[PDB]
């Protein structure tokens, strides 16, 4: 039994350490790794540490523990909402901009507190823990979870026991994501998590510095999946106590807030050394208290936060572009891009906005479509630097011809990207309307639908811009300057 | 504005 798991993890480690098999076999590799992980999971006993009470049975201890250490505990209560899970609900009227939530640093779990814990000796030895603060947080969480007298037990006992990150998806739920951009990040997350589990399983067994860890006695795959999912769905970047650099931290109590659209209203107060949150909007008594997590895409929300946000105003897809080495004007284009601070090839973003492209992508596309004569004007003479300076400004085109070319290219490229999907937008909408699906299945289908809808809007916006600049060209309008 | 804005669930690299 004990030698069997070591065999499987060794088999899992070589499998997940192997290089990518090419993109055409990435699904087969994913299923192969899934098969090994489930075999290990069926031979283990789930979470090493489980608690007798329900999740809500421990929230009063969280409040008492946070109150003794200087945190705000009045004006809100914990409620199990259907849509978002557990969250905060106001018990009094809270006005927008009111400072209603604060958490002193003493309560936080940080990379620094991980270094000072029982994990300290192993942390001082393992290059992965030293380089990856998020993984160190995950093991800090696991070691304190298995320590009954831990200072952070009131926080750990109120954490979720499961998440909706793709690590928890069924095979057929991930299968909805075939042919999308997002599935490659799902592949990487699964392979990384499996490789990390097998690596640290062997490290804990071979390193004498790990002999005092509770994980030396029990460390299951379920433990690791839970720990990394807890960190990825809740971790935060804060300044060190010195204020000279940044670190990663879990912030109890405040991280129970669920997400809505708006602005970030949570910041660190270094003078008083505590996290502070002001109300994003008015919250009447009985209304859920929301915060704005950040300007993340729905792909990021699904993969790293475990939920899909309808009406995400910051949604985007990726588009990879680069100047071809077979372009006769490669050297000139690469130099103009270098002088503008833009790489010759990169992954850009297409936004669900008008225009769908940033200033950096606009600048790239302009250089991408420049003639030799236009390139020389951005490389030579007393006006070249001024021309570089306006490259990302929609109000100052290189020429009407350059604009028509770049919007034609983007229209063609976004149209071609749409042709690489296994389903159409209308088919996805029919699936959502006519099938009865799990939460995780709809996250996947809405993800693949959102990718095509962003590309479809980008096609329409580029076609409209092509016609605008074509009109300027045929009317011989003076260039703005 | 916010000197140290805190992003709930900020995305990190896992390898
Ligand atoms: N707008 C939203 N819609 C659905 N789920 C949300 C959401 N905002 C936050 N969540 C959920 O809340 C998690 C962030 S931690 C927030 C507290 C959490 N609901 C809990 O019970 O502990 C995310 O992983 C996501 O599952």
């Amino acid at each position: 039994s004990p030698k069997e798991i070591l065999n499987l993890t060794s088999e899992l480690l070589q499998k997940c350490s192997s290089p990518a098999p090419g993109p055409g076999k990435e699904w087969e590799e994913y299923v192969q790794i899934r098969t090994l992980v489930e075999k290990i999971r069926k031979k283990q006993k789930g979470l090493s540490v489980t608690f007798d009470g329900k999740r809500e049975d421990y929230f009063p201890d969280l409040m008492k523990w946070a109150s003794e250490n200087g945190a705000s505990v009045e004006g809100f209560e914990m409620v199990n909402f259907k849509e978002e899970g557990f969250g905060l609900r106001a018990t009094r009227d809270i006005k927008a901009e009111e400072l209603f939530l604060w958490v002193p640093r003493k309560l936080l779990m940080t990379v620094e507190s991980a270094k000072n814990s029982v994990l300290g000796p192993l942390y001082s030895q393992d290059r992965i823990l030293q380089a990856m603060g998020n993984i160190a947080l995950a093991f800090h969480l696991l070691c304190e979870r298995a320590s009954p007298n831990s200072f952070w037990q009131p926080y750990i006992q109120t954490l979720p026991s499961e998440y909706d990150t793709p690590l928890y998806f069924e095979e057929d739920e991930v299968r909805y994501l075939q042919s999308t951009q997002a599935i490659h990040d799902v592949f990487s997350q699964y392979k990384n998590t499996a490789r990390q589990y097998a690596y640290f399983y062997k490290v804990i067994q071979t390193h004498p510095h790990a002999n005092k860890l509770p994980l030396k006695d029990s460390f299951t795959y379920e433990d690791y999946r839970w720990a990394v999912s807890s960190v990825m769905t809740r971790q935060n970047q804060i300044p060190t106590e010195d204020g000279s650099r940044v670190t990663l931290a879990l912030i109890p109590l405040w991280d129970m807030c669920n997400h809505t659209n708006g602005l970030i209203t949570t910041g660190y107060n270094l003078e008083d050394d505590r996290c502070e949150c002001v109300a994003l909007q008015d919250f009447r008594a009985g209304e859920q208290i929301y915060i704005f997590y950040g300007t993340r895409s729905n792909a990021e929300f699904v993969i790293h936060s475990g939920f899909f946000f309808d009406n995400n105003s910051h949604d985007r897809v990726k588009i990879k572009l680069g100047v071809s080495k077979s372009d006769r004007l490669y050297a000139m284009k690469a130099e103009v891009l270098a002088r503008a601070g833009i790489p010759t090839s990169s992954v850009f973003a297409l936004h669900f906005t008008e225009p769908p492209i940033s200033a950096q992508l606009l600048a790239f596309l302009r250089v991408f479509c420049m003639t030799e004569e236009e390139l020389k004007e951005h490389l030579l003479g007393d006006s070249a630097i001024d021309r570089i300076f306006t490259l990302g400004n929609s109000e100052f085109p290189v020429s009407w011809d350059n604009e028509v070319k770049l919007w034609t290219f983007l229209e063609d490229r976004a149209s071609l990207l749409l042709k690489t999907y296994k389903t159409t937008i209308e088919e996805d909408k029919s699936v959502l309307k006519n099938h009865d699906l799990s939460v995780r299945a709809k996250m996947a289908i809405k993800l693949r639908l959102g990718e095509k809808e962003i590309l479809e809007k980008a096609v329409k916006s580029a076609a409209v811009n092509r016609e605008y600049y074509r009109q300027q060209m045929e009317e011989k309008a003076p260039l703005p300057k | 504005t916010l000197k140290y804005p805190i992003e709930h669930g900020i995305v990190t690299n896992w390898d």
